[PDB]
């Protein structure tokens, strides 16, 4: 479209993982990536 | 959470590094040897289409199963506060038996088609 | 002129609300809450 | 949180279900009956209308008034650290008294006219 | 030019600054509210990225 | 937190106050008069430019310079787990003795220019 239209997300995806880590982070990094959405930003919504 | 009106339930799109990606998950992390922990998903869908879909999170140190079945019980109880008739539920479990240091994560992530 | 593309700029508005609720687990009284508050169906992102 | 410059504090407007709100939010959840938990919310808006609001949260264990009395007072003291001239403090809160399991919220949500 | 990240899902930053800050403060809130602004990014809305 | 891929490292811009910035933080509060606090950020950069960069946050009871070592290992552990060929991580710091209560804050925001 040559202009933009606003629109609310459309798809839903579940995912899930696990992972040993050195840290909490690391390991939570682990388990995004073994979900696999180890690579982009979470915005988490509550 | 939410699942936006019409909003399709789809297997994981094919993600840009680095997106914003509004997402609704539960984690959990332990350090204790031995330790089981699990973390779940679910998303309550409604009959009305005009109405959302409730996405529910759960984590605790419990089996896998034990661990879907509270989920899917908590998304159940979501509609019943709204008095909405319910479709059906979906949803996904993970556990971890901690080697040293481990971490549960279930998410809804939510995108654009 | 009216304005397009709003909802891409930034937000010019804003809303206090507030509620309680009774819950079976610690997640459905929030869920309740926000019910109880006006936003139970929208996705919140908290912001700080 | 920050309401921007030239925002308005305005009633909640019907939002799309769904929607993905920027929201300043204080909550608290018990599991002790009958204990009273409480959650506030304030924006102080400055009197030069180029300068943006501060979005204050509080919750605790303590009675609505409380609780509101507190959040104004943060907020002021938002402003007196930034030195900006107050032109007034809008707020709300709310209590509850647990039964069983509760939760008191309060929120602040930024939208579109 | 204005932009909300949320809605604008398409358009992916493309810088990263590191900022830190600390300071004292008459409530928890309060602190964080004086060490943001020690940081230089006090005035914004942060949405916490994971 | 992920750098996006090709994004630069700048000092920080002039942002528009009210401004929705995605950020990674770690942050810590504490009450205890004497007490050092501390907060530390770390971005590791990719040598292949098409690949993105990791973010990550720390926050403890420690120095300055034991924050700054733990956040920058943190990052390179994450990018060992990828299997990735790391150009350099950059770090920043900060350290804050309690008076009363104090608050340390190390964060990396995402921007646009
Ligand atoms: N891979 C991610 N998106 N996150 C893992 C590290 C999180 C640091 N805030
Ligand atoms: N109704 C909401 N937007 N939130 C309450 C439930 C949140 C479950 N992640
Ligand atoms: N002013 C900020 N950006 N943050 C402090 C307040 C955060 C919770 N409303």
């Amino acid at each position: 479209p040559l202009h933009a239209y606003f629109k609310l997300p459309n798809t839903v995806s579940l995912v899930a993982g696990s992972s040993e880590g050195e840290t909490p982070l690391n390991a939570f990094d682990g388990a995004l990536l073994n979900a696999g959405i180890g690579n982009v930003n979470l915005i988490r919504i509550s | 959470x939410i699942m936006p009106p019409e909003a399709e339930i789809v297997p994981l799109p094919k993600l840009p590094m680095g997106a914003l990606v509004p997402t609704a998950y539960g984690y959990i992390i332990s350090d204790v040897p031995g330790e089981t922990i699990s973390a779940a998903i679910s998303v309550a869908i409604p009959k009305d289409k005009s109405l959302c879909g409730l996405i529910m999170e759960y984590e605790g140190k419990c089996s896998k199963k034990e661990a879907e079945k509270t989920v899917r019980e908590m998304a159940k109880i979501g509609f019943e506060m709204r008095g909405w008739e319910l479709d059906r539920i979906e949803s996904i479990a993970v556990e971890h038996t901690v080697e040293k240091l481990g971490c549960a994560f279930a998410a809804a992530a939510l995108w654009y088609k």
